[PDB]
């Protein structure tokens, strides 16, 4: 239901410091 | 090197 | 982890810790896949050419964690197994194909800010993110270096690799329930998996619904981060079929 989501960061719209290297390999 | 876990789990 | 960073606080919440009672060691990772299910690396239980056969009431699970040696009180929390199922055709004589296995807890586990479930894939989330390139995400507490411990949970982003390049870096049998991630040697970056990470997740966020997946189990490699080899993983997804079987079956 909420799997996924993290409560310090997804849930509360804080990006952690290296998830946007994954996003910008998936092309 | 482990600190000792509080006994109830043991 | 090799090469890797210390995690952020509350980063991979469903990060889990397997710890052998006495004497009191880590053993390997896993992760949180509800508040009664750890998925782990069949090999973290059964392992005979190591002689290595854990039972239920050998093992503990630690959750919330951060730190690899301290006692996080008030944050971890720990709990004992029920039941251990391991996938029934694990290959432990050869290559370790289908190395899954499921752990259920004794009692709910509550979630907190340090502790939430990662999601298991479908097909279609899989066959999107799995692909050559991508990347995603190792953590653990296992060793720093090939031949040491570290501090704090650690964390490395790695690219899933080409099958032919994974098959033509090794002499063992490689399966569609394994896949491979590393750099090459020509990327100039490197990082990797290592003894103690065994069992721990791969996850990736997934752009579609900023989810995160986790698509990889921390299986095997042949040594740690050296140039031309590669990280193997279990295929989540590959055995999501048995994993929803046993919890079908067992709760
Ligand atoms: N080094 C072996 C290679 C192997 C032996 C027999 C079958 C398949 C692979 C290995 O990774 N093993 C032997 C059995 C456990 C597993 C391991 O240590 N996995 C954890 C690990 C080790 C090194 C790098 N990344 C992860
Ligand atoms: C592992 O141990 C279980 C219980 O001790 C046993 O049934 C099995 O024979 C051992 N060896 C395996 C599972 O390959
Ligand atoms: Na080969
Ligand atoms: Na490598």
């Amino acid at each position: 239901a909420d799997c996924g989501l993290r409560p310090l960061f997804e849930k509360k719209s804080l990006e952690d410091k290296t998830e946007r290297e994954l996003l910008e390999s998936y092309i | 090197d482990f600190e000792e876990i509080p006994e109830e789990y043991l | 982890i090799v090469e890797g960073s210390d995690a952020e606080i509350g980063m991979s919440p469903w990060q889990v810790m397997l710890f052998r009672k006495s004497p009191q060691e880590l053993l390997c990772g896993a992760s949180l896949i509800s508040d009664r299910w750890v998925l782990t690396a069949a090999h973290c239980l059964l392992y005979p050419p190591w002689d290595k056969n854990f039972t239920e009431n050998d093992l503990l699970v630690r959750i919330g964690k951060h730190s690899r040696t301290r006692y996080e009180r008030n944050i971890e929390k720990i709990s004992m197994l029920e039941k251990i199922y391991i996938h029934p055709r694990y290959n432990w004589r050869e290559n370790l194909d289908r190395d899954i296995a499921l752990m259920k807890l004794k009692k709910p586990v509550a979630f907190s800010d340090y502790i939430h479930p990662v999601c298991l894939p479908d097909r279609e989330t899989a066959a999107s993110l799995l692909q050559a390139g991508y990347k995603g995400r190792v953590t653990g507490w296992g060793n720093l270096k090939e031949t040491g411990q570290p501090s704090v949970l650690q964390v490395v982003n790695l690219p899933i690799v080409e099958r032919p390049v994974c098959k033509d870096s090794t002499r063992i049998r490689i399966t569609d329930n394994m896949f491979c991630a590393g750099y090459k040697p020509d990327e100039g970056k490197r990082g990797d998996a290592c003894e103690g990470d065994s069992g721990g997740p791969f996850v990736m966020k997934s752009p579609f619904n900023n989810r995160w997946y986790q698509m990889g189990i921390v299986s095997w490699g042949e040594g740690c981060d050296r140039d031309g080899k590669y990280g193997f993983y279990t295929h989540v997804f590959r055995l999501k079929k048995w994993i929803q079987k046993v919890i079908d079956q067992f709760g």
